[PDB]
């Protein structure tokens, strides 16, 4: 049968129930019990077993239709990520008139009410026997069969609610992003931070390293831009003497489209007052050791990062995190010494790292600065060894714009990166409190902003002020929510954990 | 570790205040 | 002195500090106690008595220094909207010599640790004195010695330091969201989140954002309301789903309009308006009796020394119906309910709006004069939380046709103090009656209506593919938080409100 062919008819026949006054949209069906409660009550039932002192009203979606004679009729209830079957007998239903008409009505993906008792047929199956199913609302389009699932992502991102149907994991990834979002709130509330939402439009973009979005206010003349980080407002809360912060929200870059990139994505930031990045190692310890074991009850995972077409890591959130010094690890996996960490900013350091580059074969597009050959070389070298919960510690000034110098090793900072099987997922650093270095950073920045650099940032001065009324040593965090969202739920494609992922169109 | 600062709320949760009845139970999907 | 010499001297000595290598900016101080646990433990002392077998390090802003002279000063530190003295005496420091060094390089405003012992004067006055005081992090400005408005909501850090209010509003502000949460969590909804940026902006009547994303060559809407994206979940199997989030409106910037402001909608599946306005019930007077302790509420509309109303959030709440309630308020009979898409209707409307002095700038539509009338007879009666229900389909694209009153929806808005804070409807499910009104409005948009609304035609296809009887409902959580902080102004519940520079 013809999809739009169908779609024409049952259309039609919708109609028609609709000028007979059948009424195929009601708008109240009273649901006594869910189906899974339903399940979890009356499972105890013998084959062949009917209560008629129990009668109950559940609802669902009709996934399959099939006859056992023209007096017998099972219909495959869904709802819940969770089925029950409806067996319908002419003999227990209200009328054969009526039997006969809701049967005549009735198609695989209608929205349906079920008024039944409780049973079980003679093979064991846990049914429910209808005196009257309501149709709540018809499905119009015919619904797949299909052997291997929905598996066209084009489909199933663009219409996710088909995605939905057809698919049971669906809905336990979106579960499993939620209990992610929800034990974090709690962790972070359970040790006194305050949630809190920051601007979404500012008027110059900062807190991160990204090609922002821009759009026009018209009653006040300006362009606004779209945030890439509530860094900024944070620490000036902080300021203010509210000493623990956080906020899990959107954020938005103006980039291209990959398995690890969407234009907006969920983060979380907290910061807190009279704590250091080794704190910070602490607790992210902590919280994502005990996220991980109390979502999917154990410190160990599986990911299959190329598909399940594909290898299987074992990840091990035990710990303590290994730990790793950029510049020391990298020395190591290159087998060579680097230039000394207060040597960075020179172009004797920058011609050597690309060099290095060029020798070992890593791209790095122009501009070619030593930030970004940095950044490409610890992606080939150190990022791909972190299978397993790994801390990236230590990078040089010039990667952190808005990281405290290190106390103890020139030319670096107080941060660290959390990896996770290859990829990032958290970022801190005991924050830079000092405006006078933070103002001359901002410098570098719009300096580098000027040769043509659209993702290097602005100079906030209104940031810069607050500094300078006394933010008090402090340490902050961002996760990128998404990503874990990704490893635990086994997926390989940011487009599994957003409900609705950007789409380039058809 | 870090200085005990007490939760801005609880010690949660709430809605043991208020749990409406009219609508069948769903589970909580955090429990 | 003058603030801006003021800053330039300590610019200069903070620096001098810097290359002398005393350390202004420390990496890290290990506070031992928070400043409130300090006072819970240590509240019950007796006046003039002194542990001196415990030793505590704490830390905070300095909001006075004052000096009895020489070997004696004392230090007002804040933090958490608490206060604590630092009673520094010579004799109880680690040495006179660093004892006037300290002193002499600390001045107000500076973020600074403390170490020493818990106390009481003979004066009553809980304090610590210290051991070792240690510079944390500078303030270079003089601190004002704050009220002005405009100065407060562009500078927030320098409020939250002055003003021990607003953190209280915040806090607030805080416990109202996680209390929603809390409330729709435990009833089975699953914490969703939907697109911020769209390509057909839908949900509300609003004037949407526009930004452009630069590899798509595409342009792409800031969102207006999630609506659309919760009822296609819905469709998909989630029976219930919610999402505390922004919003955006390219506006007016005011007393109560911000640009992006934030809202809660939830869509429950097999529910109607009736159950949600049982719902609605239990979830504002819970969250109200248990973030203020009462049912009770005054709240002042215009200024501290204005008029106060005194509002009752005890359930249940006031009832009324939007088009009977006019007909009383008018003292006349309004046209039958299935006459309202008739122009005939409109210029019956147009002519009462005229009669009873009602302004309805430009397009007089039936719905906008409709909305002008029951803003100027009904909301005005909504001080307590009353229920406006029964909507006309021409102002509820998205509403369900009443089931039994032709031409109404099932729809009803939450008002308190005169300002809705909810709006919620059992949800139209038909694809057929969905696309027609989004025709409607498309036609009315071509003939400029300019906040009115598009075509989705895959939310339309979603419907197709069949939607359960559900029911939505969405709440302004700046709303509600200025009504739980007497606040008459939003900016005062948005910790850095949208200024027009
Ligand atoms: N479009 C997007 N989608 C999901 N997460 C994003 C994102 N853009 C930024 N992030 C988050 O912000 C962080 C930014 O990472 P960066 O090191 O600045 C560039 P990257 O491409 O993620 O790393 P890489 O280029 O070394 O592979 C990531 O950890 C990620 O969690
Ligand atoms: N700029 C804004 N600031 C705060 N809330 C807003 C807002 N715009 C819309 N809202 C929310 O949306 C609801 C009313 O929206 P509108 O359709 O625009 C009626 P309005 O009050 O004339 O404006 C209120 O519950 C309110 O919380
Ligand atoms: N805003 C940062 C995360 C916080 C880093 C610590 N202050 C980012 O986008 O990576
Ligand atoms: N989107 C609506 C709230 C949801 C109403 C129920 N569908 C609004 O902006 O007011
Ligand atoms: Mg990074
Ligand atoms: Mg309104």
């Amino acid at each position: 049968v013809d999809p739009n062919q169908y779609y024409k008819i049952r259309s039609q026949a919708i109609h028609q129930l609709k000028v007979n006054g059948e009424d195929p949209y009601p708008h109240k069906f009273h649901v006594d019990i869910s189906l899974t409660d339903f399940i979890q009550k009356y499972s105890h039932l013998q084959p062949g077993d009917h209560l008629t002192d129990i009668t109950l009203k559940v609802a669902g979606r009709i996934h399959a239709k099939r006859a056992s004679g023209g007096k017998l009729i099972f219909y495959d209830l869904r709802g819940e990520g969770v089925k029950l079957q409806v067996m319908a007998n002419s003999r227990n239903y209200k009328s054969e008139e009526e039997f006969i008409h809701i049967n005549n009505k009735l198609r695989r993906g209608d929205i349906i009410g079920v008024q039944g008792n409780p049973g079980k047929t003679k093979k064991g199956e846990l049914s429910i026997i209808p005196y009257e199913i309501t149709l709540l609302s018809p499905c119009l389009h015919m619904l797949p069969h299909l052997h291997f699932g929905l598996k066209d992502k084009e489909t199933r991102y663009r219409q996710r609610y088909l995605d939905l149907i057809l698919n049971d994991f669906v809905r336990q990834k979106f579960i499993i992003r939620s209990k992610i979002i929800t034990y974090i709130r709690s962790f972070l509330d359970e040790l006194g931070f305050l949630e809190i939402e920051t601007p979404m439009m500012n008027i110059i973009p900062g807190g991160a390293v990204a090609k922002p979005f821009i759009t026009y206010h018209n009653e006040l003349d300006m362009n606004l831009y779209m945030r890439i980080a509530p860094e900024l407002y944070h620490k000036m809360l902080v300021v203010g003497g509210i000493d623990r912060v956080y906020e899990i929200g959107r954020q938005f870059r103006n980039e291209g489209i990959d398995l690890t990139h969407n234009p907006e994505f969920t983060t979380c930031e907290f910061y807190m007052a009279y704590a250091d990045y080794h704190d910070l190692m602490e607790i992210t310890e902590k919280m994502v050791s005990g996220m991980v074991k109390h979502i999917t009850g154990s410190y160990k995972v599986t990911y299959h990062p190329d598909g399940p077409e594909g290898q299987a890591y074992d990840v091990d959130f035990t710990p303590p995190f290994r730990r790793i010094n950029m510049v020391e690890e990298l020395e190591k996996a290159l087998g060579m010494k680097l230039p000394e960490t207060n040597l960075f900013e020179t172009e004797e350091t920058r011609k050597i790292l690309d060099d290095i580059c060029v020798a070992k074969a890593v791209e790095c597009p122009p501009p070619r600065t030593t930030a970004r050959l940095l950044d490409k070389l610890v992606g080939e070298f150190l990022e791909v060894t972190c299978i397993n919960p790994t801390f990236i510690c230590d990078h040089p000034q010039i990667m952190s714009p808005l990281a405290k110098w290190h106390r103890s090793k020139e030319g670096l900072t107080e941060r660290f990166e959390l990896f996770v099987m290859k990829k990032e997922i958290c970022n801190a650093y005991t924050e830079l409190n000092d405006p006078m270095r933070q103002r001359q950073l901002f410098e570098e920045q719009a300096k580098a902003k000027a040769a043509g650099d659209d993702e290097a940032m602005f100079i906030d001065e209104n940031f810069c002020t607050a500094l300078e009324y006394g933010l008090p040593p402090t340490a902050g965090w961002g996760m990128g929510i998404d990503r874990v969202a990704m490893f635990l739920t086994d997926s390989n494609n940011i487009k599994e954990v957003l409900l609705f992922p950007a789409m380039k169109p058809e | 570790p870090m200085y005990q600062v007490k939760p801005y709320h609880g010690g949660g949760a709430p809605l043991r205040v208020e749990l409406p009845t009219c609508m069948y139970r769903l589970p909580n999907v955090h429990g």
